[PDB]
RNA sequence: UUGAAUAUAAAGAAUUAUUAUUAUAAAUAUUAUUUUAAAAAUAUAAAAAUAUUGUUAAUAAAAUUAUCAAGUUUCAAAAG
């Protein structure tokens, strides 16, 4: 956001239902999965994962789009532990093999992560209501 | 809307749908004795707070 | 105030229908038929607080700047009409 | 039973495998079967190897629309009706 | 307390200690950065981490590759319990040449009961709004009905249902 | 209560919820769900699938009383009997999905 | 009966003026409380509005199933559970509306027949 | 809407006129108070449908068009169904956040112009195309003696080789002045009723059909 | 079920109580237990001008807030 600082939340970090009237922020009908690459419900559901990365625009017209089954490593396949992935040339691959670790096993779930599907989980971050210079409200 | 008072109302029309065969008069009739008789009492545990108990 | 599939509106929610707050039902009219709608934001409140003036709780900065862009830069338009009839 | 095979899960999710091998190169594709990467260390590019009573979460995907399901081999049920379909894999050469 | 060897994985939150110390959630997302971050962190899982050890002393060098995973088959034959001397890896195999299968341990069994029971899940809710969306959905394309049958009905009983005056209150466009 | 006397009854029984009447069977025939299926989704799944439960003691039916028969649980609540079938085809693993030899 | 609260009888008043109430009688309540109220006989000749009567039984439809017939069934079971007394048992409570019940009214909308 | 109250006299706008609205005089005395001018709470306009569908149809004819002079259109249709001046713009707020017309300063001049936006164009292509699908059906001429404007299907034609921009500037006025005589003749009267959704938002439902007074 | 066998609703604080038993899995069911015509205390505090520690053993680590809930500074004593 702008909100200088010290004038964002404190003790959540993060303010609830971000307001993004200046643009709308809606699912894209040319949208497509990146590990997949299948075509997404539009918006009827929440089978995909929209980690829209602030402002995206390059992965799509918003941000990277997965279906919930489709976010898993593509280089060793199992989920991506912490959720914390790293677009390999249009395919997320896992942080740890794409960083060229090894240890390609994880404990909990294996070929499903933990995440929130429709940015749910992702709107703990990016673009709050004032993003850029919105002065237009006290000007004349 | 007592208790008490329905409960004796419940008689006064069964004592009466019986006083009526015995002859006794459905209007003259009057309420000489209406005591009350100490009765079955049940004993119920309570459990009060604190490890106590006090049977209700 | 609340916004679409693809679009949005604006209304001020009552305490009866506390429960359709989230997201409602409604027609979209950037579509002809009822689509569900989501909450992007607040725009006040539906009756005072009390000892609170008319605005006790503000509509936002944010549902503000919505505001000044529907009616805010009407310039294109006072043709037509600015208030009158 | 005359020959009727008892396909454990682990055959049926083989002889899929098979099955899109076929599909492919009857798509007229490079039909890529999989355990042709698999030799004696297994999957020969170094990779993961997959475990073939494969998860319903990660279901083997190719990028090409290939379907295959336990609706498709099924009926490969006895040892005849896979040495001619899939002759030309299970098959080594010895030219 | 139930010792987590009972439980078919080891549970995901994980209580400790602490009186001075007031927090359910472990603190994931620095167990993340370690790990991920440094490499020596968890056991080198013995093959992918062996293989050199013997690359080295037949071939006179340092692997200087990939290392692939996934253990040869025959490797760790002995083991019953691997799941540390490895990575969380299966088993490698027998020394032979089948395809590889998953040997089902009652972990893996397990796994397979939970992406059954994700599907479960995910399925009894992607349906409820399913019908929620004929419920609503119909309950409004009904509830147009009532006020178009109230729309026709209101136009011959003339109950204009705007206050006890005539139209010559509203025409005026003010409040009166 | 329009009762004038509260008690077990007139207490009106939904004071919302209008929009009544849903017949589930005949609107899961138009999204193809398996009818036994979706009509499960509207009642707490303690009922119909394999799950821990709560139970009130007058719904598990008492015993052949002398003044009235064995009233089991299931023929006084038919739509709450258990569906076995539906639990396992959807929250159980099938020896099948995991035969590896 | 429950605590010595009074009771107030609060009508609108004329209803010889409205015209949904017209000449309903409130002598007693609705039989099975989704039946419509009992009408003076003197006046029986009245039809409703009806967007007030179509969108009722829209409403009264839904204990007319037996899925409430089992709603019904069951709370009896809780209100024995938290026991209130004279609560009968769920095994002799057989429903509100019924089948008998039901011929009368698919032929009382002869109406839009 | 009343003469003198919030308007200047003579301001009686010719279009469609609301059903049961009785248009009475005021004396040429009357002014608010200084705080009554404002408080004045107007009555909501339809902006549903017939409105949409009539307005868009307009700025379909008159593709690019100089907003000031838009209103002077839609009082020309047979079908305006548009009560006043303000009706058209809260319309046409409404059809701009449609996504439907896009207004630009037409940069050689200092006027706005209605551009139909060519993301929803398509649309009102096909929409365009329904109405004047089912309008010609009404007319008395179509069918009766089509052959009496067969002379019209070759002269257009042939007209759109040297003066087609010329030929519909008198074909302009002349409806001007024969959609003035229908609209003394016939208007169409808008009679509304108000009526509360499911979520409490009281909005009004609309109809509107044609008085025959003569 | 197509497995032989085997068995599937309900706890603990003495209770139908404070009480989500968090092994898991996601994410709009218009799922359904809370009497009532008053002022004292008291639990408690919405609201509201001045004053700012004069109260007290001692103010300042002391619930929530869309008015978005955070005192700054110096010295002395004091390890992990
Ligand atoms: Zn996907
Ligand atoms: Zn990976
Ligand atoms: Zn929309």
């Amino acid at each position: 956001t702008a909100v200088p600082h010290e004038e964002a939340r404190s003790r959540p970090h993060f303010p609830a239902y971000t307001e993004d009237v200046d643009q709308p922020m809606v699912v894209p009908d040319g949208v497509c999965c990146f590990n997949c690459d299948k075509p997404i419900d539009g918006d009827d559901i929440n089978s995909y994962v929209w980690v829209p990365s602030g402002n995206a625009r390059v992965p799509t017209t918003q941000g990277y789009f997965f279906h919930v089954k489709c976010f898993k490593c593509w280089n060793c396949k199992y989920r991506i532990i912490h959720n914390q992935f790293y677009s390999k040339d249009s395919r997320a691959w896992c942080l740890s093999c794409a960083l060229g670790r090894d240890i390609r096993v994880p404990t909990r779930r294996w070929h499903t992560s933990y995440v929130n599907t429709h940015r749910t989980g992702s709107r703990l971050t990016g673009q709050f209501f004032p993003r850029h210079r919105h002065q237009m409200e006290f000007l004349f | 809307p007592r208790k008490g008072h329905m409960a004796v109302f419940r008689a006064l029309e069964v004592a009466q749908q019986g006083a009526e065969g015995k002859g006794l008069d459905k209007e003259h009739l009057r309420i000489a004795y209406i005591t009350c008789m100490p009765g079955p009492t049940d004993k119920q545990v309570d459990i009060r707070s604190r490890g106590y108990y006090a049977w209700k | 105030n609340a916004c679409h599939v693809p679009g949005d509106q604006i209304f001020l929610v009552s305490n009866s229908f506390t429960r359709r707050l989230l997201t409602r039902t409604d027609h979209c009219p950037k579509c002809d038929r009822l689509s569900t709608f989501r909450f992007m934001s607040v725009s006040g409140m539906v009756g005072r607080m009390p000892y609170k003036p008319v605005d006790t709780p503000g509509p936002s900065y944010a549902t503000l700047y919505w505001r000044k862009q529907r009616s805010g830069k009407i310039a294109s338009q006072p043709l037509n009409e600015v208030c009158n009839k | 039973q005359v020959g009727t095979l008892v396909m454990s899960q682990a055959m049926r999710h083989a002889l899929m495998d098979l099955e899109r091998a076929v599909r492919r190169k009857e798509l007229g594709l490079e039909p890529n079967y999989l355990w042709d990467r698999w030799g004696p260390i297994g999957f020969i590019d170094g990779a993961r190897a997959d475990y073939l009573p494969r998860f319903e979460h990660n279901p083997y995907v190719d990028p090409d629309g290939v379907d295959v399901t336990e609706i498709d081999v099924l009926p490969f049920n006895t040892h005849e009706q896979i040495r001619e379909r899939y002759r030309d894999f299970i098959e080594p050469d010895t030219a | 307390r139930k010792a987590l060897q009972s439980y078919p994985v080891p549970p995901r939150a994980r209580n400790y200690e602490r009186r001075w110390s007031s927090s359910r959630t472990n603190p994931y997302n620095r167990m993340f950065w370690r790990t991920v971050l440094n490499e020596d962190f968890a056991r080198p899982s013995f093959w992918v981490s062996d293989f050199r050890h013997k690359y080295l002393a037949k071939h006179g060098m340092d692997y200087q590759g990939r290392v692939p995973a996934s253990p040869a088959p025959g490797m760790y034959q002995g083991f019953s319990d691997v799941h540390k001397i490895l990575a969380n890896h299966p088993k490698p195999q027998r020394e032979s040449r089948h395809l590889p299968v998953m040997p089902m341990t009652p972990r893996v069994v397990f796994e397979h009961a939970q992406e059954k029971r994700i599907d479960y899940a995910k399925k009894m809710h992607r349906d409820r709004r399913l019908v929620e969306q004929l419920r609503t959905h119909e309950f409004w394309g009904w509830y147009m009905k009532l006020q178009r049958v109230r729309g026709r009905w209101c136009k011959e009983h003339g109950v204009s249902s705007r206050g006890v005056y005539g139209p010559a209150v509203d025409a005026a466009e003010l409040w009166g | 209560y329009n009762s004038f006397e509260r008690g077990w009854k007139d207490k009106t029984v939904h004071p919302l919820d209008r929009r009544g009447r849903f017949n589930l069977d005949e609107a899961a025939a138009e999204l193809q769900l398996d009818e036994a299926y979706v009509a499960s989704l509207y009642k707490p799944l303690h009922y119909t699938y394999s799950m821990k439960g709560q139970r009130y003691p007058a719904e598990q039916g008492r015993t052949s009383r002398p003044g009235s028969l064995a009233a089991s649980r299931d023929r006084m609540f038919p739509l709450y009997r258990r569906n076995y079938k539906l639990n396992r085809e959807l929250r159980v693993l099938d020896h099948r999905r995991i035969s590896t030899d | 009966r429950s605590d010595n609260v009074a009771m107030y009888f609060v009508e609108y008043k004329n209803r010889d003026m409205s015209d949904n109430h017209k000449g309903e009688d409130y002598t007693a309540g609705p039989e099975r409380f989704f039946l419509p109220p009992r009408i003076i006989e003197t006046e029986k000749g009245i039809q409703r509005p009806p967007h007030m009567q179509m969108a009722f039984d829209r409403w009264a439809s839904k204990f007319k199933t037996e899925e409430f017939h089992h709603w019904w069934r069951l709370r009896h079971a809780k209100l024995r559970y938290w026991g209130v007394r004279n609560v009968p048992h769920p095994s002799d409570v057989d429903p509100l509306w019924t089948e008998k019940e039901e011929e009368e009214w698919h032929n009382e909308m002869l109406a839009n027949t | 809407f009343q003469a003198g109250v919030h308007t200047p006299h003579g301001s009686r706008y010719n279009a469609a006129r609301m059903k049961n609205w009785p248009v009475q005089e005021v004396p040429q005395n009357f002014n608010f108070t200084n705080e009554q001018r404002f408080k004045a709470k107007a009555v909501p306009r339809d902006t549903g449908k017939i409105p949409r569908d009539f307005l868009l149809s307009v700025l379909y004819r008159n593709q690019p068009c100089e907003v000031a002079s838009l209103w002077e259109h839609c009082l020309h249709d047979p079908q305006i169904v548009l009560d006043s001046k303000r009706h058209l713009r809260e319309v046409l707020q409404q059809a701009r956040a449609e996504g439907f017309v896009s207004f630009e300063k037409d940069a050689v001049t200092d006027r706005w112009v209605c551009h139909l936006t060519r993301e929803r164009f398509e649309e009102v292509r096909a929409l365009v195309g329904a109405r004047a699908e089912a309008q010609d059906l009404y007319s008395g001429l179509r069918g009766a003696s089509a052959t009496e404007t067969s002379a019209y299907s070759e002269s257009f034609r042939e007209m759109n080789e040297d003066t087609k921009r010329e030929h519909f500037r008198l074909l302009s006025e002349q409806v001007a002045d024969t959609t003035t005589h229908l609209r003394k003749f016939q208007r169409m009267e808008m009679d509304y009723l108000p009526y509360t959704d499911l979520n409490g938002k009281v909005n009004f439902m609309w109809w509107y059909e044609m008085s025959d007074t003569r």
